[PDB]
Formats: C-alpha cells, sequence, structure tokens
C-alpha cells in the first residue's frame, strides 16, 4: 500500500471499475481516463508483458513494410518470416562482386537493390534515438555520456520551487512509452482485443534460443504479415 | 484519382488571412522572403513548416484527428506518396504564407521545406540557390554535426542570409532529461560551434538570429518573441531591450534587481536559464506531473493562460503540445528572427552576381528570372521560378534559356531563339497549387509551359529591345553541391 | 504598441498619400517607418498648398509634422485587425 | 559619423564664430560663440550678438537662452 | 529608441524644409534619436550661405529630400 | 443623430464619427484603430474641409489620421 | 571509481558534479581537460580493465 | 511614485514653484496672464507640477477687439480649471 | 565649463530679463529661484513691452514652455 | 498632487469648457482621461458672437481643452483630500 498505493484496492475486479465515475464513462464501460500516478502502477505492474522498446528505430528492417518486401522478393530476413515466393547483362564478366549484396539490402533499398521488383512497398528511415532511461532513487542527471568542452520581479512560474513534482520523474518514462501506455484515456478493447503476445515476436527474439522456439517465433510472424497483408 | 498525391480541387484549405490580401502584398519586392529552410536529416524543418503552414490555415482536410492532437506530426509539406512511405523529404514542397511578425507587420514568405538527407543535397542546393534567406534547422542532441557545418559554408559561400532554429528541445528535456544549467551549456556548446563555423556574422539569441524550436511539441520562439510575450508587464517599456540584451550569455540575475555579470552568491543559474529555460522545464514537468487544477490556476496566473475544458481531458503529451501552443501563441517570433536577420536587401546584389555574373541595367523593367528546377507538384508537369525583375502574366509569350546554354552564351553576347508560353501560374503551399495570374518581382511561382524548353535550371526573359537584350545576362547552371558518383 | 502606427508600418510598400501640418500633400511607394512616424517615401509627388506639384524621385518626413495618411483599399482587408 | 552632442562638443571646446536662427521665428537670428551645453539642447553663448535678418549690428552681451527653441548652429 | 535610419542618407545632400518655409541644402554629417541634423552647411533660400558645419534641430524639421539619389 | 450613453471611446468603435481637426478640415467615417496618442483610423474616411461660404467635400476611403493635430470626436451615425 | 559507485555513491555522484563544475566553468589547463575527457570516456565504461 | 511626490513637495518648497504655493495657503486674490490674452483674477484652489490649477472667485478680463470699437469685456465664474500650456506669467497682487 | 544649469544656480538671487515666443514681451527683475524644468520667479519684474517697461508686476512666476531667452 | 485626481473625481456634472481657439462646451462629465481628454454626453456647443451649434456625445481631446468652467455646487477640498 506504498508503491502499488493507488490500484491496489480496484487491480482485481470482474469490470476493473464499475463506478468511478470520473476514471471510466460508466457501468457500459466504454471509456476511461484515469489519472497520472495510477496509470504509473500500471506500468510498473505491467514490466513483465510491456512492449518495453521505446527506440523506434529498433525495428529497423524489421517492420511489416520490410516483411512485405522479403516475402514479395523471397529475401527472407533470417530473424523474421520466410514466404512462399511471390512469382516463378548482369554476367560475371561484367560486375565486380566488391560488397557482396547481402539480402538485408534488398529490403532496405528494395527498387534499387533488388531488380526486377514487384508489389513492394516503401519501408521507412530514421532518426537515432537518445532516451536516456532512469534507474531509481534521482532525476536529472547525466550518466551514461559525456559533458560540454565549455525594477522588482522574479522569472515566469515564480513561487514553485520544486522544479520536478514527485511524479514527473516516472511521467517522463511514461510519456516515452509506447501506445498502451503512452496516453492518459482510451477506450475500451476486448480482452480478446488486447495482444500481449503480439510485442514478443514483433519485436526481435531475446538471445539463443533453441531452434524450435526460433522456428515458432518465426511463424508467428509470418501469421502476422499475412493478417497485415490482406487487409479484410 | 492518384496515389502520388496533392489537393487537385476548387476547395483547398481556407486561411485565417485572405489569399487575396497575400497577393496584393506581393505586388511590392521588400516584403517577399524566400525562406528555403534546410538542415540536416530529420531536422524537423518539414515539421516546423507543417507547424507554420497550421497555424497560418483555418481547417485543412490533411489535419486528421490524431495529427491535431499531436501524436504524429502533420507532415503538410512531404506530399510525395514515397516521403510519405519513405519518412523523408524529398522534393521541394514550400508553401507561400502571409506570415505576421512580431512587431505588426504582414509580409508574405516563400518557404521551402527542402530535403535533409545527404543524398538529397542537390534538391537543398536549388533552395539556396533559391532562397535569400536560409532557415538552417539543427537538432539539439546531434548538435551541429557535419553536415550542417557544411550546408553553412555553401549557404555563406552562396550568399545567402543565414538564421538558425535550434530544433527539438523536448529530447534534451525529456530524452536526455538534462539539468537546465546542463542544458544552456549545450547550447551554448552549440551556438559556440556555429560561431565557429560562420567566420563572418555572429549567431545568438541577441539579435534574434536562433530559433528555439520543438515541432513535435509544436512551439518556436526566439528570445524576443518569448520576452515580448511574458516580460512586458513587468519591466517598462524601454528597459526591455536591455533586459533581451541580458538574458543569454552568462549574467546571473544574483537574487536582485539589477543583475551582475560574474557569480553571484545565493542563486546559481544564469539568466536565460532563470528567466526561460527554467520556465519551460516548470511547464514539461508541471504539464506531465502537476494535478491538473494547479496547472491551470498557474496558466491562468502567470502566463494568462485559459485552457479548453477538452485540454485538461487530453493524454499527456498532446495536452502538453496544446499547453505549449497557447503559451507560445503562434510561430511568429520565428518570422520576427528571419525578418530582422534578412533586413539588408544590399545582399540582393551580391546574390544575383554569384548566381548569373556582375552586372548593371537590370531594372529597366524586362522580366527575367531563374527557373529553379522542374516539379511534379500537382502531378503535372511544372517548373518552379524565382522571379526577380518585371512581373510575368498568365497565358503570355517567354524566352527561356537552359543553363547548358548560360556560359556559352555570355561568350557569344561580348536572335532569341528559344521560347515558350505560359499556360498557367500558380502558387506552391504544401499540397495544392493556388492559381494566381500575377508573377511579381522578387518571388517563387510554379508555371506550366516552361519545363520542355530546357533539361535543368533554366533562366528566362523577355526583351522589349536588342539594346536591353545586350544589357541581359544569364544565371549560371546551379551547382548542386553534392556530385552525383553512384552509377547504375 | 500603437495601432496605427502598426497599420502605417505594415502599409509600407503601396502608393500611399500624406499631407503635413504645412498642408502640402504627398503622394508615392512608402519605404520606411517607425513608433514616431519617421515616413520615407520613393516616387512622390510633391503638392505644395496652392497646389504647385512638384515630382522628385524621394522625400524623408518628421512625424510630428505629419497630418494624415492615406492608406489603399487593401489594408481594410487583413491581417493587422483580427 | 558624428552625432549633434559630439559637434557640439566641438563647438564647447573651441569657441569659434556661432550664428543661431530660432524657434517659431523668421525676423531675427543670433551671432555669438557657444560657451555651455546641457543634456536638453539647452547653450548659454557668450559675446552673442542680436542681428535682424536680411530681408546693422543691434545691441546682445551673453546669454543663457532655453535651447529647445532653437533652429540653426554653426561653429 | 528607434533610431531613424538616415545611414541611407549619411553622407548626401539633402534638401531640408524647416519651420517658416525656410530650406536647408547640405551634405549629411551625423544625427540622434530626435532627428537632430548634423550637416555641412550650404546655401540657405536668392541663394546664400551661412556658416560651415551646422547642427539643425528636430523639432524645427518640417521634412528632408533627397538632393542625391 | 442617435447614439448610445457611451462610456469611453473604444467601446463605440466602427460608429460613423465627425472627426474635427487643428488645420479647419472635418473627417467623417467608421473608426476602425485608436491609440494611447489618439492616432485614429477611420474605414470610409472623407475630407471635409471648411473653406472661407459652404463646405469644400473630398472621399478618402480608409486613412491614418494622426492624433496631435485633432480637435475632438463627435458621432456622427450608426455601424453597418 | 566504480567502487565509488558501488558502496559511497553520494561522494561519487558530488564529485562528478564538482568535476564537471570545474570542466567547463574554468579556465582550466589543456592535458588536464584531456585527462578530465578520458575519465568521462571511461566512466561511460566504468573501469573494463 | 510616493518617493517621486516627496521630493515633489520637497523641490516646490526650495524652488520656484513654492510661490504660487505659497500664494495658495495666503489664498490671495493672483493675476495670471494668459496665451489667448485673459489677465485671470482669482483664487487658487488647487496646484500642481504641471500647473494646472483649479480657480474659486474667478474674474477674467480680457478685450473682445474687431471693428474699431474698444470692447474691454469681463466675466465672473464660480470656479475654473486651468490647463497650464495657456499659463504665461502668474503673479501674486499686494 | 561655463554651462547653462551651473551659470543658472550662480543667476540666483540675481536681476534677469525674460523674452517670450507669440504675444511676448522683456522683463527685468531678481531671479528668484529655478529647477529643471526652468520654471521662473522674479522679484520687482518690470514689464519691458519691446524694451518699454508698461508696469512694475514685481512678484511674479513665469511658466517654462513660454520662455525664450534669459540675459542681463 | 495630481490635480489629475481630482478631475478624475469629477464625474458626471455639467459643465462649460473653452479651447485653443476658444469654443465652449456644455455637457455632462461623461469621464476624464488620465491626460485631461474630456469625454462628454448630451452636449453643446457654441463658438467665438456665433450661434449655436448643439450635438448628442463629444469626447474632446485633453490638449484642445483651455479652461473647464465647474458647476455651482462644488466643494473642490471635499474631492481633493484622498
Ligand atoms: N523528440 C522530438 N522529435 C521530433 C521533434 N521534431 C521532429 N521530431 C521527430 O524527428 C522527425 C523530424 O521531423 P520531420 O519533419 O519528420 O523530418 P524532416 O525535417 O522532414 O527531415 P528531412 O526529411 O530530412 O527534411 C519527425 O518525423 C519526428 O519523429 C521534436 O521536437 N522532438
Amino acid at each position: 500500500s506504498q508503491d502499488d498505493e493507488y490500484v491496489k484496492d480496484w487491480l482485481y475486479d470482474s469490470r476493473p471499475l464499475e463506478e468511478d465515475s470520473k476514471k471510466v464513462n460508466g457501468t457500459s464501460y466504454k471509456k476511461w481516463s484515469f489519472d497520472l500516478p495510477e496509470m504509473s502502477n500500471l506500468y510498473r505492474l505491467s514490466t513483465p508483458l510491456r512492449d518495453e522498446v521505446t527506440d523506434k528505430n529498433y525495428y529497423y528492417l524489421f517492420d511489416k513494410k520490410s516483411f512485405f518486401n522479403g516475402k514479395a522478393l523471397n529475401n527472407a530476413i533470417p530473424g523474421g518470416p520466410k514466404f512462399e515466393p511471390l512469382y516463378p547483362f548482369n554476367s560475371i564478366d561484367r560486375v565486380i562482386f566488391r560488397v557482396p549484396i547481402r539480402s538485408e539490402y534488398k529490403v532496405a533499398f528494395p527498387h534499387l537493390y533488388n531488380s526486377r521488383p514487384r508489389s513492394v512497398r516503401i519501408p521507412w528511415y530514421n532518426n537515432p534515438v537518445s532516451c536516456i532511461i532512469q534507474n531509481d532513487e534521482e532525476y536529472d542527471t547525466p550518466a551514461l555520456f559525456f559533458d560540454p568542452s565549455l525594477e522588482d520581479f522574479a522569472p515566469l512560474l515564480a513561487e514553485e520551487e520544486e522544479l520536478i513534482l514527485p511524479n514527473t520523474k516516472d511521467a517522463m518514462s511514461l510519456y516515452h512509452s509506447p501506445f498502451p501506455f503512452n496516453r492518459t484515456k482510451g477506450k475500451m478493447v476486448r480482452a480478446q482485443d488486447v495482444a500481449l503476445a503480439k510485442k514478443w515476436f514483433l519485436q526481435h527474439p531475446d538471445e539463443e534460443y533453441p531452434v524450435k522456439v526460433k522456428v515458432s517465433y518465426q511463424k508467428l510472424l509470418k501469421n502476422y504479415v499475412l493478417n497485415e497483408l490482406h487487409p479484410t | 484519382e492518384h496515389t502520388i498525391f496533392t489537393q487537385l480541387k476548387k476547395n483547398i484549405p481556407k486561411t485565417r488571412y485572405n489569399r487575396d490580401y497575400m497577393l496584393s502584398m506581393a505586388n511590392i519586392p521588400e516584403r517577399i522572403i524566400n525562406v528555403g529552410v534546410i538542415g540536416p536529416l530529420h531536422s524537423g524543418k518539414t515539421s516546423l513548416m507543417d507547424l507554420l503552414v497550421i497555424d497560418s490555415h483555418k481547417r485543412i482536410p490533411d489535419m486528421s484527428k490524431n495529427v491535431e492532437l499531436g501524436w504524429k506530426p502533420l507532415r503538410y509539406l512531404d506530399n510525395l506518396k514515397q516521403e510519405i512511405d519513405r519518412g523523408l523529404s524529398i522534393k521541394l514542397n514550400g508553401s507561400t504564407l502571409l506570415c505576421t511578425d512580431l512587431e505588426s507587420k504582414s509580409r508574405m514568405i516563400n518557404f521551402l521545406d527542402a530535403p535533409g538527407h545527404v543524398n538529397f543535397m542537390d534538391e537543398t542546393a536549388v533552395a539556396l540557390a533559391a532562397s535569400d534567406l536560409v532557415l538552417i534547422v539543427i537538432d539539439v542532441v546531434e548538435g551541429v554535426t557535419f553536415v550542417v557545418e557544411q550546408l553553412i559554408k555553401q549557404s555563406i559561400k552562396n550568399n545567402v542570409a543565414m538564421c538558425f532554429v535550434i530544433n527539438k528541445l523536448d529530447r534534451l528535456i525529456l530524452d536526455l532529461k538534462l539539468p537546465p544549467m546542463d542544458a544552456y551549456l549545450k547550447l551554448n556548446h552549440i551556438i559556440a560551434n556555429i560561431n565557429s563555423f560562420t567566420k563572418g556574422n555572429v549567431f545568438s539569441p541577441i539579435d534574434n538570429n536562433i530559433i528555439f524550436a520543438s515541432t513535435k511539441l509544436g512551439f518556436t520562439f526566439t528570445i524576443k518573441e518569448f520576452v515580448s510575450y511574458y516580460y512586458a508587464h513587468s519591466i517598462p517599456s524601454s528597459k526591455i531591450d536591455d533586459f533581451t540584451t541580458r538574458l543569454w550569455g552568462s549574467v546571473y540575475y544574483h537574487k536582485g534587481n539589477f543583475r551582475t555579470k560574474p557569480f553571484e552568491n545565493v542563486e546559481k543559474y544564469p539568466t536565460f536559464v532563470e528567466f526561460i529555460l527554467i520556465p519551460l522545464y516548470k511547464i514539461f514537468s508541471y504539464a506531465l506531473s502537476m494535478e491538473k487544477d494547479k496547472l491551470k490556476n498557474l496558466l491562468r496566473s502567470n502566463f494568462r493562460v485559459n485552457l479548453s475544458q477538452e485540454a485538461l481531458q487530453y493524454d499527456p503529451q498532446p495536452f502538453l503540445k496544446h499547453v505549449l501552443q497557447l503559451i507560445f501563441r503562434q510561430q511568429t517570433g520565428l518570422v520576427d528572427a528571419i525578418t530582422r536577420c534578412y533586413q539588408p536587401f544590399e545582399l540582393f546584389d551580391n546574390k544575383t552576381a554569384h548566381l548569373s555574373i556582375p552586372g548593371k541595367s537590370t531594372p529597366e523593367g524586362t522580366l527575367w528570372a531563374h527557373v529553379l528546377k522542374t516539379v511534379d507538384y500537382g502531378g503535372a508537369e511544372w517548373s518552379l521560378v524565382r522571379i526577380y525583375s518585371g512581373l510575368l502574366k498568365r497565358g503570355d509569350t517567354v524566352r527561356i534559356l537552359d543553363t547548358s546554354q548560360s556560359e556559352s552564351r555570355q561568350k557569344r553576347q561580348l536572335d532569341e531563339t528559344p521560347s515558350c508560353e505560359v499556360e498557367e501560374i500558380g502558387l506552391l503551399g504544401g499540397r495544392y497549387v493556388y492559381p494566381v495570374h500575377e508573377a511579381h518581382k522578387g518571388q517563387i511561382v510554379l508555371i506550366k509551359g516552361i519545363s520542355s524548353a530546357y533539361i535543368k535550371s533554366a533562366t528566362l526573359y523577355s526583351v522589349k529591345s536588342k539594346e536591353d537584350m545586350k544589357q541581359l545576362k544569364f544565371f549560371k547552371p546551379l551547382d548542386y553541391i553534392t556530385e552525383a558518383v553512384f552509377k547504375i | 504598441n500603437g495601432i496605427p502606427v502598426k497599420l502605417l508600418n505594415e502599409a509600407q510598400g503601396h502608393i500611399v498619400s500624406l499631407e503635413l501640418t504645412t498642408g502640402a500633400t504627398y503622394r508615392g511607394k512608402l519605404v520606411e517607418s517607425e513608433d514616431s512616424m519617421n515616413v520615407q517615401l520613393r516616387d512622390v509627388i510633391a503638392t505644395e498648398p496652392q497646389g504647385a506639384v512638384t515630382h522628385m524621385d524621394q522625400i524623408f518626413v518628421r512625424g510630428s509634422q505629419i497630418k494624415f495618411i492615406v492608406v489603399p483599399d487593401l489594408l481594410k482587408n487583413a491581417p493587422l485587425f483580427k | 559619423m558624428v552625432p549633434p552632442i559630439n559637434c557640439i562638443f566641438n563647438f564647447l571646446q573651441q569657441q569659434t564664430p556661432v550664428t543661431i536662427w530660432l524657434f517659431e521665428q523668421i525676423g531675427i537670428r543670433i551671432k555669438g560663440k557657444i560657451v555651455g551645453f546641457d543634456e536638453f539642447m539647452n547653450v548659454v553663448i557668450d559675446e552673442a550678438v542680436e542681428i535682424p535678418v536680411n530681408s546693422k549690428g543691434t545691441p546682445l552681451g551673453k546669454i543663457l537662452l532655453k535651447g529647445d527653441n532653437i533652429t540653426l548652429i554653426t561653429s | 529608441v528607434s533610431t531613424p535610419e538616415l545611414k541611407k542618407y549619411m553622407d548626401k545632400k539633402i534638401l531640408l524644409n524647416i519651420n517658416g518655409s525656410r530650406k536647408v541644402a547640405g551634405i549629411l554629417r551625423g544625427y540622434d534619436i530626435f532627428l537632430n541634423v548634423v550637416l555641412d552647411d550650404a546655401m540657405e533660400i536668392n541663394n546664400h550661405q551661412l556658416g560651415l558645419q551646422t547642427v539643425i534641430r528636430g523639432n524645427s524639421i518640417i521634412s528632408l529630400e533627397a538632393l542625391d539619389a | 443623430i442617435q447614439v448610445a450613453h457611451s462610456s469611453r471611446l473604444a467601446n463605440l468603435i466602427d460608429y460613423k464619427l465627425r472627426v474635427l481637426t487643428q488645420d479647419g478640415r472635418v473627417y467623417i467615417g467608421q473608426l476602425m484603430a485608436f491609440d494611447k496618442h489618439m492616432n485614429l483610423v477611420l474605414n470610409e474616411c472623407i475630407e471635409e474641409r471648411v473653406p472661407k461660404i459652404k463646405v469644400e467635400k473630398r472621399v478618402l476611403g480608409l486613412t491614418i489620421l494622426r492624433g496631435e493635430q485633432i480637435l475632438s470626436t463627435v458621432v456622427e451615425d450608426k455601424p453597418l | 571509481g566504480w567502487k565509488l559507485a558501488l558502496v559511497s555513491k553520494k561522494t561519487h555522484d558530488m564529485i562528478w558534479e564538482k568535476l564537471r563544475y570545474i570542466l567547463q566553468t574554468q579556465e582550466l589547463s589543456s592535458t588536464l581537460r584531456e585527462s578530465l575527457e578520458t575519465l568521462f570516456e571511461i566512466r561511460q565504461k566504468d573501469y573494463k580493465s | 511614485r510616493a518617493e517621486l511626490e516627496e521630493l515633489e513637495e520637497f523641490e516646490f518648497k526650495h524652488g520656484p514653484m513654492s510661490l504660487i504655493n505659497d500664494a495658495m495657503v495666503t489664498r490671495t486674490p493672483v493675476i495670471i496672464s494668459l496665451r489667448n490674452n485673459h489677465k485671470i483674477i482669482a483664487r487658487v484652489k488647487a496646484f500642481d507640477r504641471h500647473c494646472n490649477m483649479v480657480l474659486e472667485n474667478v474674474k477674467e478680463l480680457w478685450t473682445e477687439k474687431k471693428g474699431k470699437n474698444v470692447i474691454n469685456r469681463e466675466r465672473f465664474i464660480s470656479k475654473l480649471f486651468l490647463r497650464g500650456d495657456s499659463v504665461i506669467v502668474v503673479l501674486k497682487t499686494p | 565649463p561655463v554651462n547653462p544649469k551651473p551659470f543658472l544656480k550662480g543667476l540666483v538671487n540675481h536681476r534677469v530679463g525674460v523674452k517670450l515666443k507669440f504675444n511676448s514681451t522683456e522683463y527685468r527683475g531678481t531671479l528668484v529661484s529655478t529647477d529643471n524644468y526652468f520654471n521662473l520667479q522674479l522679484n520687482e519684474a518690470e514689464e519691458f513691452v519691446a524694451g518699454v517697461s508698461h508696469g512694475t508686476l514685481g512678484e511674479i512666476f513665469i511658466r517654462c514652455n513660454n520662455v525664450l531667452y534669459i540675459r542681463e | 498632487m495630481k490635480l489629475v485626481n481630482f478631475l478624475k473625481k469629477l464625474r458626471n456634472e455639467q459643465v462649460t469648457i473653452e479651447l485653443k481657439n476658444g469654443t465652449t462646451v456644455w455637457g455632462t462629465l461623461q469621464s476624464v482621461s488620465p491626460q485631461m481628454n474630456a469625454i462628454l454626453t448630451d452636449v453643446k456647443l457654441t463658438l467665438p458672437s456665433d450661434n449655436i451649434a448643439s450635438l448628442q456625445y463629444i469626447n474632446i481631446r485633453g490638449n484642445t481643452i483651455r479652461q473647464i468652467i465647474l458647476p455651482d455646487s462644488l466643494n473642490l477640498d471635499s474631492l481633493l483630500v484622498d
């Protein structure tokens, strides 16, 4: 009743908030609108299942677009899926194999490195993420990096001595989070409609699982891409 | 219909000001700034442009709900299917915006959100060639990398005014979570770098050269802007200039009513930190963490800001964005920064000379214009042309010369053989060609009939005399800063 | 800041007329304006109080002397007011 | 460049032949040499002389003239 | 505080209209915030010069016209 | 002529206003903007001098009237 | 330094703060500056060797 | 604001502003020459920085002169406000 | 070094002659005191209408704005 | 020390006024600005030997106002003190 001080009372309920008339739409249970600290609590609790990857760059040559491209050229990115092929000069004398031209490139710049593309999407391209996360028991500190070489009136928002509130350490974290916790209001979805498992296999397989599990991952991705690809 | 898209319609999104007024304004030079915003890859320059446009127009169709809220950035100036799907600005999709300065004045600007990626620098080069001021934009995080330096060098070598935008403060306040003094230090380091690169004019927040932006949250300010907004009530009319001069450049308020230049005993931080950066921190910290009622009260009191009852129930990012918008009223400070920076119009001569040749008897009234680049801005062939003298009217015949035939022509002078009509004229505005009959001096417009008369980067002219023709000169081929050496 | 002086500086560039305390009207392109209406013009016709017109290239004026300034119909539209 | 304050500091040290015209006034001029200077345009003038205009040398001595009604100075 | 931009007219001859239909020709030497014209004296309105170097007060200025382009 | 019993000048803005001038003229028109120094911006300003017989009349349109050279203000008519 | 972080952490943090404060707000010697830079770089890993 | 009013009353008593301030204190009739020619005989009530002065017991003296007929005219007023700029020389009548 | 305001401070308790702009007249009386505004006060001020004493006005207080010049 | 205090305290009084030229003005003190601008409702004008020119509303410029003849029932010393 200290860290988990707000949710603890209601976290285990049939409908999480039957009443709580401020925090949800009502008993129809259509929409919700939490305050910050309870959201923080939820986030902390969700550490095992939470998306837990803020650097949007990370899914590089691993987006749905990338998967589609891999499909469309049979240039399967080995961490991800491999499909049935979409279909059924350039001589060794001529070209100079200086760069061994990899499949990863063949989906990155699909129209260039992969000649004779068909039905090929264009993937993203991106900026470098320096979202520095804090460990515990402090705030606003350069840790992971190095420092630079070199008429009676007060400034704005005077009499606000504390720069950081006790929740803003967590609020910042929340702000950097992805779509589930990102926000402090939403419409409900069916338990069914929440994908606790999609976020694991969409992001990359952690470290040195048995071959069978890797295969499983690939299979899952193959399903996912198919679902994405034939919009119903 | 089509995939690679624009507006293609009668009902272009209506503007707050009226486009008749804008066009009227565009009758005279000394009141048409060609900005051509520039920077590295993912500077935020396109996002900045989007912010400006949104600020200008009433309701856009493309401004969906999410973008309005501020989850996704309304990248209004990446119209190409590709430029969306790829996540990069790729071609010049500028806009003509009747922009209000901080001081009461109305100037129509020709922005050009050029590409940042360094393979596309070719395209960017055109913007430099086009634009008379350049809003260089920089990420705080990456700072001034080599690309920025290169850009600066090009601009100085291309003889163009420079007015910098240190962008994405949201990152150093939330991503890096820097303390405010640290942030200040970082800023100093950056600006130091800028100064080192720019051997001539020295840039700073004072003199309104630098602009402190965050296009995701959607706010830019000059110190002049911010000061004007929130340090006009307190301090008197005349002493405001002094205050502005003080804020930035290591001067500490000293807990007292007239600061010292050196160290202070009681407080630690500078004036810039204490009187700007610290406020931003307070805003951000409170616009996430602070119990909303309290925040509302503070806004009511100090900033004189009323939160919408919807905004109280926003999510913490979009709420924050909304608050920021409320605080820093428009992208007006930015415009002030531009105008003030490009108060030299004697640089025009330098520019023109650089482009074509050192010459005179140009203001005889002979209409002539640098055909900058062929674009496909509404799908169809258009030619982005910057006019210098005279004015072009719709359904007029014109002499055009590809800058392949420029040096040769010059040599030959010391018989206007190629020629073409002007089928239609219009104005780039992110996603629409807004048709206009007039095409006045010192501005950028799009024309139909030119395109096929040349390959790339032409000149045009229409002399009323052979003597006049003798007096003419012709632009050089645009030296596109990157040389193409990727052979496919 | 003075909202009429705001309008004046926004009116720069247009063919504006100007009569002083002396009663001698002027008409031409405006160039410069400030808080104190330190006006400059180009291509200015300078009609004396009798009606004697004298065309000239430029002029500079002091604000204390100015009586009223004829602005065009464009500033009726936008964007200073709302 | 020379602001009026600096040009009058030349007139202060020199004390050279000044001729003054007067504000809201065409009928009379002055002829003397600048001796003083205020933060306002008030200047005391020794060897000053009242000189009616060429449409004679009339009597006048040393004068502190209120400088808000000045037109010309030339030392 | 707003400095009248006479740096376009610096070191150029100017026809200064002043109180009582009086004219002043003369090349410009400098100025201040009150518009007080520091100028090299020339012929005053047929025509005749008074003084060598002059300083005209701002309050007495009616206008100042570009003699030189 | 009719007008509301107004408190101050800004409350009756955009009203057709007879505005006297020190040189003898009167400028009549609907006022758009006022100032601390009484500079006025008449929307449909009309130049009316009183020559030494009958009124002289001339139309101006949108014009700035400087405040120093004003004598006084009078309401001539309503808006619209 | 890593040991300092391990037990007497408040002082270590303080040490860092003072160091930085010295680093950037000082007429500091160039060799000293470079040494400091090296220190911060190693801090980024916190003594691998 | 208070320190300026303190040095105001201080600078009045020592400077030449003490004269007509002392005339108000003694409350005598005072003549005043005017910009449009009116010798104002009146009792001074009020007194400020700008020399704007409310006048009791007013008696203005002038000459509406037109038509070769000198008609030295004068009128009595109960109370009147004086603007500063109109004044030329105030004087206390012995 | 001989400025107007220090000479005016020396001119305190001394005879002075005041000239003005429009509807104006010379004077001659002993200056009593002055300020930064240059408001004057004279004792035994004689109203010299173009150098002709029309009346001995005596104890008087002259306004600052209408002052043209002050002499011996 | 400010007579502007007193003139602000003069409200809803019917008063005569003189101007720089010398024009009379009979009307209710609607309000007075801190720079003497006499806002007046229900006004009546007469020029300086000339006939009547009555009007509905007049706000007159402060500097143009010469001398305001005050009404009869008026305690000056009552308003002068704070
Ligand atoms: N954290 C943060 N991210 C931003 C900000 N502004 C922009 N970004 C992100 O970085 C990108 C930069 O803005 P864009 O306009 O998309 O990129 P761009 O300026 O078009 O870059 P070019 O295509 O090279 O011109 C955006 O897509 C955002 O995701 C900001 O203020 N803060």
